[PDB]
């Protein structure tokens, strides 16, 4: 099947939205009750295993469009709302364990809530990709979801983080390096699915080689990106994408092999197929102690190897026209170091589904805003834990 | 649908054939 | 087919057996005419490609039984004939080219004539083993002939050379080291034939491994034996038996391979099959420049390789139950140095067909002997060349 | 014939079977 590593969801303290002499009137008093219930509806969903994306889309639309009122204003799209700094939100981090981080900024709350939804999308894709019963149609979802997620992350990174007041701390999800890794990881994960499909429908070996190669480049990039963080938290993750780029490079050499043999070129059809199986060996060496290496998130046990069932045929077929050449069973001359691969893939590459927040709620009118009188402003609960599975 | 180069394409971005 | 290296036949000057006042009487005068014509009948046969062993047996019986009169006596088997030192015979050597060697000894003439017949037997086997049309029955001959030859050589070495007066010179056929190599070579060559048969009738792989192994030991031994001679003459020969022991060791590992796989032991079923093909590679490396290396005798171009057609199946079959083990195509763990072989073969070993000269001719009676009066004894032709093919 | 160990033998010194 499919196997993806999942860092834990972000947790946050209850926000009541209760201001007293500050809220005068029915409409303003209403909107604080809508922000209250809607944020909570969105939060119970995360923990909830019964939720499909169309439910999620809605719950998030609701909140974020109500949340907007605290950030920008309905009159000038360029000028900022008086409420942005009113409330203080406390969120935890995927890699930081139980330690909360707090800011009184509505941008912080938005960027972090949204982050949790993008994280959610992937988790939904991940849970949905574990089953053996995968349907052509259900794959379109796992795949689409990963792009919806890569899109959200992208948006947050380059459209939003810039707006934050305080700079973000190293090793916090709201750091643009850490986001950049998620976007990429998401894109990569999707393509895994595509590969899984391309293989199943018998597409051309050149294709699956290039697609699988470019995918290994992704975990390359997300290893380099992440590389700037203290190894304590990023340890397990870095090993898994280090592991993944390695498992998918095997596919590259392997499926590239069939592009040489069929091309009537032997020595490098072998040295490659060897390289593929040398790597699939190291890949499992990496799985084993990624399982040993401690870090946030559950350990996913890698499932599908048809890799052999593929290599098997190639091996058989290769020795057939090469029997008179390098081998059998004693190979010369077979090139010392492995054949370089620079391949671009023209099919199956993933572009993040462009994301945007919903415009500010129509419930925000100048009267509804002026009904929050900041002139009248004059102890904390704690973050309610995630408890995933 | 089709892609930029004009090729009939799987919903998955892949080429389309029997 | 079969391919064996053949050093050239020995050539000798005409011996007329004409003594004048020394031969008195009809019977003694007759016997010198019989020695004359019979030696010549034996000599024309060597050059002759029309001669079968039963013709040869006869022609040699005749001469040697007439020759005996000059060596020992019909009265006491322990006491020696007055004629032993009467005549001087001039013979050339297989490895020495055109250079004649002379002795006035009837033992020298006998040991050397016989040597030529043993050499003949092998040549007959060799010419007969070149054809593709080989019949089960014609193999029994090639095989039997090689043993008749190994037998003669053995006899000459340890029953006869001791009797020679002057010691034999290094690099002359009448040196016991050089004979010892022929005996062995002959035994080895026969076994090659046996192997060729065992393979064809599908005998057990353990058998053909051991038989082929012990055969490589033979060219080992005949390389060491020959090793004591100046490289000028022994050069090409030594390379060919160096080559042969190598070609047959390949068979050992190869056919031994099938004794491991079938035994459910993989890593050493591979390391061996590799070793076999590593060696068959070196074997042809040796064929090529044995062809370059100059020495007495024609260059025999090695024929049969079903070796591959054998290795092929083993390779295929081996990867089948070992696919989950060391390979495919990337092998670990496969042992660094090659697996030792000490195997003895219980079947197909060759024992030289015991040889003896024919007893002295009945034509020799005391009267026939006393009719040579040495009391009455008072320019040379040259060795008539071989001109083989 | 047979060999020393008592085994039916090919003229070539080999074992004998179908």
């Amino acid at each position: 099947t499919h196997w993806f590593h999942r860092n834990p969801l972000k947790a946050t303290a209850p926000v009541s939205f209760n201001y007293y002499g500050v809220v005068t009137g029915p409409s303003a008093s209403k909107i604080c009750n809508d922000l209250r219930s809607s944020r909570a509806r969105l939060l119970e969903l995360f923990t909830d295993l019964s939720c499909n994306p169309e439910m999620m889309k809605n719950a998030a639309d609701s909140y974020f469009s109500l949340l907007q009122g605290f950030i920008n204003s309905l009159d000038e799209s360029t000028q900022e709302s008086k409420l942005r700094y009113i409330q203080n939100f406390k969120w935890t981090d995927t890699l930081q364990g139980q330690v909360p981080s707090a800011q009184q900024d509505a941008v912080f709350e938005l960027i972090s809530m949204g982050f949790n939804v993008a994280l959610w999308y992937t988790k939904y894709a991940s849970r949905l990709a574990g089953k053996e019963n995968i349907t052509e149609d259900e794959a379109k979802e796992v795949h689409r979801s990963l792009k919806i997620a890569a899109g959200i992350f992208k948006h947050l990174k380059e459209s939003h983080l810039p707006k934050l007041i305080t700079p973000a701390e190293k090793g916090r999800d709201l750091e643009s390096r850490l986001i950049e890794a998620y976007v990429i990881q998401c894109q990569a994960e999707a393509q895994e699915v595509t590969i899984a499909r391309a293989i199943e429908l018998k597409h051309a070996p050149g294709l699956i080689a290039a697609l699988a190669y470019e995918t290994a480049n992704f975990y390359q990039k997300a290893d380099h990106t992440l590389s700037s963080l203290e190894p304590a938290y990023s340890a397990k993750w870095r090993k898994y994408l280090h592991l993944k780029m390695c498992f998918y490079t095997a596919y590259a050499y392997c499926y590239h092999g069939e592009t040489l043999l069929a091309s009537d070129k032997c020595g490098e059809a072998i040295r490659s197929l060897q390289e593929a199986e040398k790597l699939y060996a190291k890949a499992e060496a990496l799985c084993k102690e990624y399982g040993e290496t401690k870090g946030p998130g559950p350990t996913v046990k890698p499932s599908g190897h048809l890799f052999f069932r593929k290599l098997g045929n190639l091996v058989k077929n290769t020795l057939e026209k090469c029997q008179r050449e390098n081998g059998f069973i004693y190979f010369q001359k077979i090139p010392t170091e492995a054949p370089q691969l620079e391949l671009k893939a023209n099919y199956g590459l993933v572009e993040p589904i462009p994301f945007e927040f919903p415009p500010t709620s129509v419930q925000w009118t100048p009267e509804t805003l002026a009904a929050f009188d900041l002139t009248k402003r004059p102890t904390k609960p704690k973050p309610e834990e995630e408890v995933k599975p | 649908t089709k892609n930029k180069d004009g090729v009939l394409v799987d919903e998955f971005g892949l080429p389309q054939i029997p």
